């Protein structure tokens, strides 16, 4: 059947931000968690980029 | 009204007696219209070497077939038309014959068991008609895994002692036995001072043992003497046999560590722990309300169908722990539960858990010796065993005298980091690497 | 609400974890003494005096 | 939101010299806060039970 | 007929405390364990130091 | 009974039209913190409560959604206030605390 | 030396209650509750519903939770249990003597004051199916509970076990009116051992004051006759064939009882030739090889079962069962001698008494006659009543399972067993 | 000598709080285990024969 | 069986034959349960082999031809080894079968030994069901000729 719901890698992806059941009901408060989310790459990616100089 | 303490009280005593012979007989008189007769012998299969094994499960095949006086079938006759009820068995450490009767009928029941224990006739035709039989069985008894799953657990926990053996006896010992090979058995061993004469109910102890003199006189008179040896102590192992059979559905585990045997008090303790712990079946009522925490969580999880402590007892040593049957994926969850509990008594039985299993087994000993049968059977094996008749007085007292600390203190000397005899049959796979189940032996907080 | 775990049952639980609590404290003192070489206590121990 | 406006007191008292008013008023904010959260707030739960008759 | 099944022989593999069928292993399991223990006991303190 | 009583069912009253559920046609047991023992008790609603619960609670989240709320018409009058888990709930705990007293001996 | 026995205490309150008690100074004590109870009283809009019941023991009453039932009867290590007939129901209860009032609590509660939550019932329902595979494993119960769907047509025809399609829909008020319309004082008996009779008096007129139920010990039982087949490979073909006798407690009653050991009954010797056993050697002569025979009997209330039961390999059953017939009708006939008539009153007598040397079995017999009889019969009256069998009774009682119209069940490869019709 | 059940013959289950379920009147079987080849399970989906509550010291 | 088993006519039908005769005609279209997945390869080889024989067979031609199919039959279908008549024989029986169910509607079917098909009696039987009345000629009628 299908891929993105057996293979072994994408399971994860599918089960974390896929099909996940969620709220009908989650207000923008909720958004924050992504946002740390990317808060925290974004510090890691510009990060290191400044450590190439620093 | 009587209380339970005076009730153990009005227990008649036991009364012994032997024979010029070393013929114990012992009675136990009660009012009942009914009795029960029988001959207690200490002969078993620990008492076989390899060849001769099977030799009391072939004698037991034969006894009631035919005796010198009364030949062929007529003992049955004899039996069936007094309505009365004649039966054997024979375990790894004893044999009896018993018949159920109406009190009157005392005298011929003893004249008849007399019979048959000293001038059994095996007749050729039939130790020859015995040997398909007992064929037969070994192929039922194949298909009943808790059979089969005690007795791979003694041939583990026993391996290279005679305890291992089982008391039917391998095929090739059942088709190659000979009568010279059983006649040198019965001669060996159903000797007087081996073998117990005894009753229960409406009896007169003088009248036993008239009719003791009257035909079991002249056994060991002319006897005693030179070839009667002792039973030699068997080898614990603390191993495992695992018999893998995907093809029956539920799996058999019986895992045990070595009891202290027969007549340690120490029995009474761990009987009490047992008790805790207690059995299961599927379909006891009450499931989640068990007080028993492996039965509750057992039937709460459906970890099984059944599962039961034990406690067998033999001379100096024994089996204790427990057996059970459940699904193959759950054969593990079972164990570690199991042995969760075996370690909790060990180091914390709590006081009120105590007082439960000793309220169980007063329960359970009062409640057994109940009807002329199992009473006859307590004086006969308890002669055999404790030399003497334990009255319930003195089992209450010895109840009685355990507590926590007893429990956790004998469970801990007999479980507490101990090797197991572990024996396995049906779908087996997740049965629990040994090393594994040694580790649950014991545990790292205590 | 910790009084679900006020009775008799709970009190003999907490006596028979008395020596096995004890034991696992001297582990841990005795533990922490040697991994941080305790000059204050090791003082005191024959043998251990490697000053 | 008293929890909220008693944080953004800390926030500004702490940006503050220890002076003047702001000592008091930043140890007020201090107290305010543990008890706002260890006493006032479990307390008007039990009171909000109350008034619904849980 | 699973009572023609007996365990095969071990003495190859025993211990020498435990060779004698006539005699109880109980005797010498403290020793036997005590043995073994004290092995990894030396070794934790082994990796310890 | 007086001036007295009516004066603690109307702060009473007030508190719930001030707990605002009603206007998202809730009832009070709906808004119930979910724990064993509740769980229990919704467990042990028969047919026609269970489902009706199940609505209402649909009602809710889906007006929560889109930040809505019912016409005041609909709203959950006090007094109408059916404790429907109330009695069940009660059973559940009632039973807990027996076996908690039986663990103590 | 013993002490000298107590005497049995009995008596009928004038509700219709009957109370029994025994002084054995037994250091435990024994007590039931016997009530007209069983599966015949149950209905067809209602079948299975006292199989449930049987199941229920346990849950939660007034005045006792499911839990406190458990816990408080395994604390002193007690038993609860309920067992059936046909016709019925009896809850018994067991302990040391020091712990009696609390069990006869618990049994009070059980059985009259049983609050039957729709929630423990249905997590009860699976039992049912678990309960009756269990039973239903020994061939003999399947086919037992066919004979009497096929020998009836009514009542007695109705099985011990809940019928497939009912195993998850029988309702709590459906246990609430069954209890309340056979757990009455007239349909009920109350049976103590190791207590004493003021107390079971005292407890009978306190809690077992309940009448509003029905009457007679029948809907009564209509005989039929027909037989019941089902097919299934288990190498064993097991029969049953049976002609309706005679009413428990009636004197025709004992006749068969008496035929039955003529004919044969169990082993009384392990692993015997059964030489005293009329069928057994009859069968014999004519087939070599694996089989069982029996002499069936079954008296209830109302009506009886008799004939008897075959265990044969698939191309035996045949010859097993014309055999087994034929050596009836030869009784019939009038070939029946006296030391056999004899023997069989000696084996029957003897297997009696037996039969209550326990508690067990005492309270039982005890209870049982409670219900049927409203009295108690010692067992020297009992000898005596088998004693009045004569010769021409069990030879009658032969003639009439010849003559009268039969019931069978069979189970297994029925390739060769016969139909009725071909016996 | 009423007592249907144990009058030997037709059945009689019991239900229990601490001990097995059982089904037990009669008919033969007994005579059977005799003239053997007659297996029985080991325990399939099953519960437990003889039962518990007999003990001893 | 579970699908076929629905309709409760079908168990109606399996258990009269089952209860009017002592044979043959008495066995069922499915499989007993008993029987589900223990039927053999070597029980089906010997059902093919004993039954589907030339004697016992017919092949019919819808438009095909003749030729074709006489050709096909001589070529393929000479196979003989098998038993011979249409008949162990039916043995009539009679008495009856009943199952609880809880249906709301209570299904059953009364029956006797009547005529075998092709005989002249059986066309009296045919005419016979026609008079007392067989399936309805009207969407939703009230069966006035039954």
């Amino acid at each position: 059947t299908n891929i993105r719901k057996s293979h072994p890698l994408m399971k994860i992806v599918n089960n974390a931000f896929i099909d996940l059941p969620a709220p009908s009901n989650i207000s923008s408060w909720w958004n924050f968690g992504s946002l740390l989310g990317i808060c925290l790459i974004l510090q890691i990616l510009t990060g290191l980029f400044l450590a190439m100089h620093y | 009204t009587a209380t339970y303490a005076q009730a153990l009280q009005s227990v008649p005593e036991t009364q012994v007696s032997q024979l010029d012979n070393g013929l114990r007989v012992a009675s136990e008189q009660s009012s009942q219209p009914t009795c029960t007769v029988g001959v207690w012998i200490d002969a078993g299969s620990r008492y076989e070497s390899e060849k001769n094994n099977g030799a009391g499960y072939f004698v037991e095949h034969l006894a009631f077939k035919g005796t010198k006086n009364r030949p062929g079938n007529a003992l049955e006759k004899e039996v069936e038309s007094m309505g009365a009820h004649l039966n054997a068995y024979s375990t790894r450490e004893h044999t009896a014959y018993y018949i159920k009767a109406l009190s009157k009928d005392l005298p011929k029941a003893v004249e008849l068991l007399a019979d048959i224990v000293q001038n059994c006739s095996l007749e050729d035709s039939q130790i020859e008609k015995e040997r398909d039989v007992i064929l037969q069985e070994l192929q039922e008894n194949d298909t009943s895994m808790r059979d089969v799953v005690f007795n791979y657990l003694h041939a583990t926990a026993f391996q290279g002692t005679p305890l291992a053996q089982s008391v039917e006896g391998p095929s090739e010992n059942v088709r190659k036995l000979s009568r010279a090979d059983l006649t040198e058995y019965l001669s060996r061993h159903y000797k007087a001072p081996r073998m117990v004469l005894a009753a229960a109910g409406g009896l007169e102890h003088r009248q036993l043992l008239d009719l003791a003199q009257k035909h079991f006189s002249g056994l060991s008179g002319t006897y005693d003497e030179d070839a009667v040896p002792t039973l030699s102590p068997c080898r614990f192992t603390g191993s495992q046999i695992c018999h893998r059979e995907d093809g029956l559905p539920l799996a058999h585990v019986a895992i045990a560590v070595e009891g202290p045997g027969w007549a340690h008090p120490d029995n009474v303790a761990l009987q009490v722990a047992n008790a805790i712990i207690g059995h299961y079946d599927c379909t006891y009522g009450g499931g989640a309300h068990l007080s028993s925490p492996l039965a509750s969580i057992a039937a709460t999880n459906k970890l099984c169908q059944s599962f039961q402590t034990f406690n067998i007892c033999y001379a100096d040593t024994g089996l204790l722990g427990a057996h059970f049957v459940c699904d193959h994926m759950s054969i593990d969850d079972m164990m570690f539960v199991l042995q969760g509990q075996w370690m909790r008594l060990c180091t914390s039985a709590t006081e009120s858990e105590v007082l439960r299993g000793k309220n169980l087994l007063r329960n359970a000993l009062v409640s057994h010796l109940d009807g002329t049968t199992p009473v006859c059977e307590d004086i006969g094996r308890s002669l055999l065993t404790y030399g003497r008749r334990i009255p319930l007085a003195e089992w209450e007292s010895r109840i009685a005298e355990v507590d926590a600390r007893v429990v956790r203190e004998v469970c801990s000397k007999y479980f507490y980091d101990q090797c197991p005899a572990v024996a396995g049959f049906g779908p087996i796979e997740q049965l629990p690497d040994y090393n594994r189940i040694r580790s649950g032996m014991f545990w790292l907080r205590f | 609400m910790l009084t679900r775990f006020l009775g008799p049952r709970y009190r003999q639980l907490a006596r028979n974890w008395v020596p096995t609590a004890q034991l696992w404290g001297a582990v841990g003192a005795v533990g922490l003494v040697w991994a941080t070489d305790w000059r204050l206590i090791l003082d005191w121990v024959p043998y251990i005096n490697g000053k | 939101w008293a929890l909220v406006a008693d944080l953004l007191t800390l926030t500004w008292i702490g940006g503050q010299p220890v002076e003047h008013p702001y000592i008091t008023i930043g140890q007020l904010a201090s107290v305010l806060y543990f008890l706002l959260i260890l006493v006032l707030m479990p307390t008007a739960g039990t009171i909000e039970n109350k008034l619904l008759k849980w | 007929s699973h009572t023609d099944i007996k365990v095969p022989d071990f003495s190859d593999y025993r211990r020498p405390e435990v060779l004698d069928s006539t005699k109880s292993s109980k005797e010498s399991s403290e020793a036997r364990k005590g043995f073994s223990y004290l092995v990894t006991a030396t070794t934790t303190v082994g990796v310890a130091y | 009974v007086s001036a007295s009583s009516r004066w603690l069912e109307g702060i009473r009253k007030w508190y719930y039209n001030a707990a605002g559920f009603n206007k998202l046609g809730l009832m009070r047991d709906d808004t119930i913190h979910e724990n064993d023992d509740v769980k229990e008790a919704i467990r042990r609603l028969p047919e026609n409560l269970y489902d009706d619960r199940v609505f209402r609670i649909k009602r809710a989240l889906d007006l929560s959604m889109r930040q809505q709320i019912l016409p005041k018409e609909q709203w959950t009058k006090y007094e109408e206030d059916k404790s429907y888990l109330e009695p069940y709930l009660k059973e559940v705990i009632r039973e807990r605390k027996e076996r908690e007293e039986w663990a103590k001996k | 030396v013993p002490p000298h026995p107590q005497d049995l205490e009995f008596t009928r309150l004038p509700n219709g209650l009957v109370i029994a008690s025994l002084e054995n100074y037994a250091p435990a004590s024994r007590i039931g509750l016997f009530i007209k109870a069983g599966s015949r009283y149950e209905n067809s809009n209602n079948l299975g519903t006292s199989h449930l019941l049987r199941l229920a023991s346990s849950l939660t009453t007034k005045g006792a939770s499911s839990f406190k039932i458990t816990r408080g009867i395994e604390a002193v290590g007690g038993k609860l249990s309920v067992t059936s007939t046909r016709e019925n129901m009896a809850y018994t209860v067991e302990c040391l003597r020091d712990d009696v009032d609390i069990l006869m609590e618990f049994l009070l509660n059980v059985t009259t004051a049983p609050e039957f939550r729709r929630w423990e019932v249905a997590a009860l329902q699976p039992q049912l199916r678990i309960d009756k595979a269990v039973a239903l494993q020994n061939p003999q119960a399947h086919v037992i509970e066919n004979l009497h769907a096929a020998a009836y047509r009514n009542a007695l025809a109705n099985s011990l076990y809940c019928p497939d399609y009912r195993i998850g829909k029988v309702t709590p008020v459906e246990l609430h009116d069954y209890v309340q319309n056979h757990f009455t004082s007239a349909r009920m008996a109350l049976i103590g051992l190791g207590v004493s009779h003021p107390v079971l008096k005292q407890v009978a007129e306190q809690f077992l004051n309940i009448r509003g139920g029905l009457g007679l010990s029948g809907a009564k039982a209509k005989y039929h006759g027909g037989e019941i087949r089902e097919q299934n490979g288990d190498s064993l073909v097991h029969a049953a064939l049976v002609a309706e006798s005679a009413a428990i407690g009636s004197a025709e009653a004992n006749a068969f009882s008496v035929l039955q050991h003529v004919l044969g009954a169990g082993p009384h010797v392990k692993r015997g030739s059964n030489a005293t056993s009329s069928l057994y050697q009859a069968v014999a002569k004519g087939v070599h090889q694996p089989f069982d025979v029996s002499a069936f009997n079954a008296s209830y209330s109302d009506s009886g079962l008799f004939g008897f039961y075959t265990i044969s390999q698939a191309a035996s059953a045949g010859d097993v069962i014309k055999a087994a017939y034929n050596q009836v009708k030869t009784i019939a006939q009038g070939n029946l001698s006296n030391p056999d008539v004899q023997a069989a009153k000696n084996k029957l007598k003897a297997g009696y008494l037996m039969s209550v040397e326990s508690s067990e079995g005492f309270l039982d017999e005890v209870g049982s006659q409670a219900l049927a009889a409203g009295s108690y019969t010692p067992p020297s009256t009992v000898l005596q009543q088998i004693d009045a069998v004569a010769d021409a009774d069990v030879i009658n009682a032969a003639k009439k399972f010849v003559s009268g119209r039969k019931s069978m069940a069979a189970s297994g490869n029925l390739g060769h067993t016969p139909f009725i019709d071909e016996l | 000598m009423l007592s249907v059940a144990a009058r030997s013959g037709p059945f009689a289950p019991v239900l229990s709080a601490t001990s097995r379920g059982v089904a037990g009147a009669l008919r033969p079987l007994v005579q059977a285990a005799v003239p053997a080849t007659s297996e029985s399970p080991v325990l399939d989906l099953k519960r437990s024969v003889l039962c518990r509550e007999s003990l001893r010291g």
